[PDB]
């Protein structure tokens, strides 16, 4: 048929100045990630600095959703380059560089061991007991 | 034996049990996930000579120069008579001074030993 | 075409003798001290950071 | 704006590899050489300076 033996070949394009910026992102793959639940979402910069070199935080759905954070891609693109072909009703595609490459990461809601209560249980080095209990007592 | 993590924060699992069913139970220590074993084990422990090196030794050790190469014992799957033999050189045996053979064909590398 | 195994020795001397002609016997002193005052201190000097008063 | 959108998913990677083997080592030599020409190397004086 047709797809057997598909032929395409579309125009490429690079302009120069761009009001919008690019950045590259990829998920790990044992995230197992959903879109759709993503109904709102709140990506603003962390408050731990106290602004462009610091990173972001992203929180998804306020406080029912999952929340993540991330840093920037250690290397550099001095050699190296990432362009993205845009998918047009024209079907010309539309190469366009990025600025940065981000990895935000999973993080679980749920009541965390604080250090200075993780210094007074450190006594128990090997004799803690009942896993549980640690948390129920918090 | 088999290790594998919950869905929801990641974590190593660990095994339990529970008294109203009596079923194993890999539940993570951390959150509050539970699932349904199907292997019934929990530690296996290897003392003798377990290794299985056979499985072990990479295929593209053959195109390494410094290995001696025979045309006595050729290659069972591919047929070619050129193999390199080497001997293991691993802990937790300090014996068995035996010959693994390699076959040095491309698009090979069947282990055998002999 | 082929270095004969009779005439080996001679050849392989001369090789070596080449060798000796350009390198000699205190090559590493000097090479490192070449090193050192051409890129080593010009390299330094520029790492070091900006006084700041 | 502070509009954020998600313009897609990559679908397929790609490499793109010069078909030039020999000659493009020429090439090559000319980048390493404009990548020199800033990096600094102590100089030599023929006279002490006063
Ligand atoms: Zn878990
Ligand atoms: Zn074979």
């Amino acid at each position: 048929g047709p797809s057997s033996q598909n032929v395409t070949e579309y125009v490429v394009r690079v302009p120069k100045n761009t009001t919008k910026k690019y950045n590259i992102m990829a998920f790990n793959a044992a995230d197992k990630v959903n879109f759709a639940t993503w109904n709102q979402a709140r990506l603003e910069r962390d408050l731990s600095n106290k602004p462009e070199d610091q990173p972001w935080l992203l929180r998804v759905n306020g406080k029912s959703g999952r929340k993540f954070k991330g840093i920037k891609k250690g290397g550099v693109t001095e050699n190296t380059s990432y362009y993205i072909f845009t998918q047009c009703p024209d079907g010309a595609f539309e190469a366009f560089p990025v600025h940065n490459w981000y990895n935000f990461t999973p993080l679980a809601r749920h009541r965390t061991l604080t250090a200075e209560e993780a210094e007074e249980e450190w006594e128990r080095r090997n004799k803690v007991l009942n896993h549980f209990s640690i948390m129920q007592q918090r | 034996v088999g290790i594998r993590f919950c869905q929801e924060c990641n974590n190593m699992l660990y095994p339990k049990e529970d008294k109203e069913n009596r079923i194993l139970l890999y539940a993570c220590r951390n959150c509050d996930y539970q699932q349904e074993a199907d292997n019934s084990c929990i530690y296996v422990n290897k003392i003798t000579h377990e290794v299985d090196e056979l499985t072990q030794i990479i295929a593209d050790v053959s195109q390494d120069p410094t290995l001696p190469r025979t045309e006595d014992h050729p290659c069972q799957k591919c047929g070619h008579k050129e193999a390199v033999f080497f001997q293991s050189h691993s802990a937790r045996a300090e014996d068995a001074m035996r010959l693994y053979y390699v076959c040095t064909a491309p698009h090979c590398g069947h282990r055998w030993t002999e | 075409d082929e270095i004969t195994p009779d005439l080996w020795q001679e050849a392989c001397w001369i090789v070596i003798s080449s060798y000796f002609d350009e390198k000699g016997l205190v090559r590493q002193q000097l090479d490192s001290f070449d090193e050192f005052i051409q890129m080593s201190v010009q390299r330094i000097v520029e790492d070091a950071p900006p006084i700041d008063l | 704006s502070d509009k954020l959108s998600l313009e897609g998913i990559v679908v397929q990677r790609a490499e793109c590899r010069p078909a030039a083997s020999e000659n493009y080592m020429r090439l090559k030599r000319l980048q390493i050489e404009e990548s020199s020409k800033p990096v600094r190397l102590s100089q030599q004086l023929d006279k002490v300076v006063t």
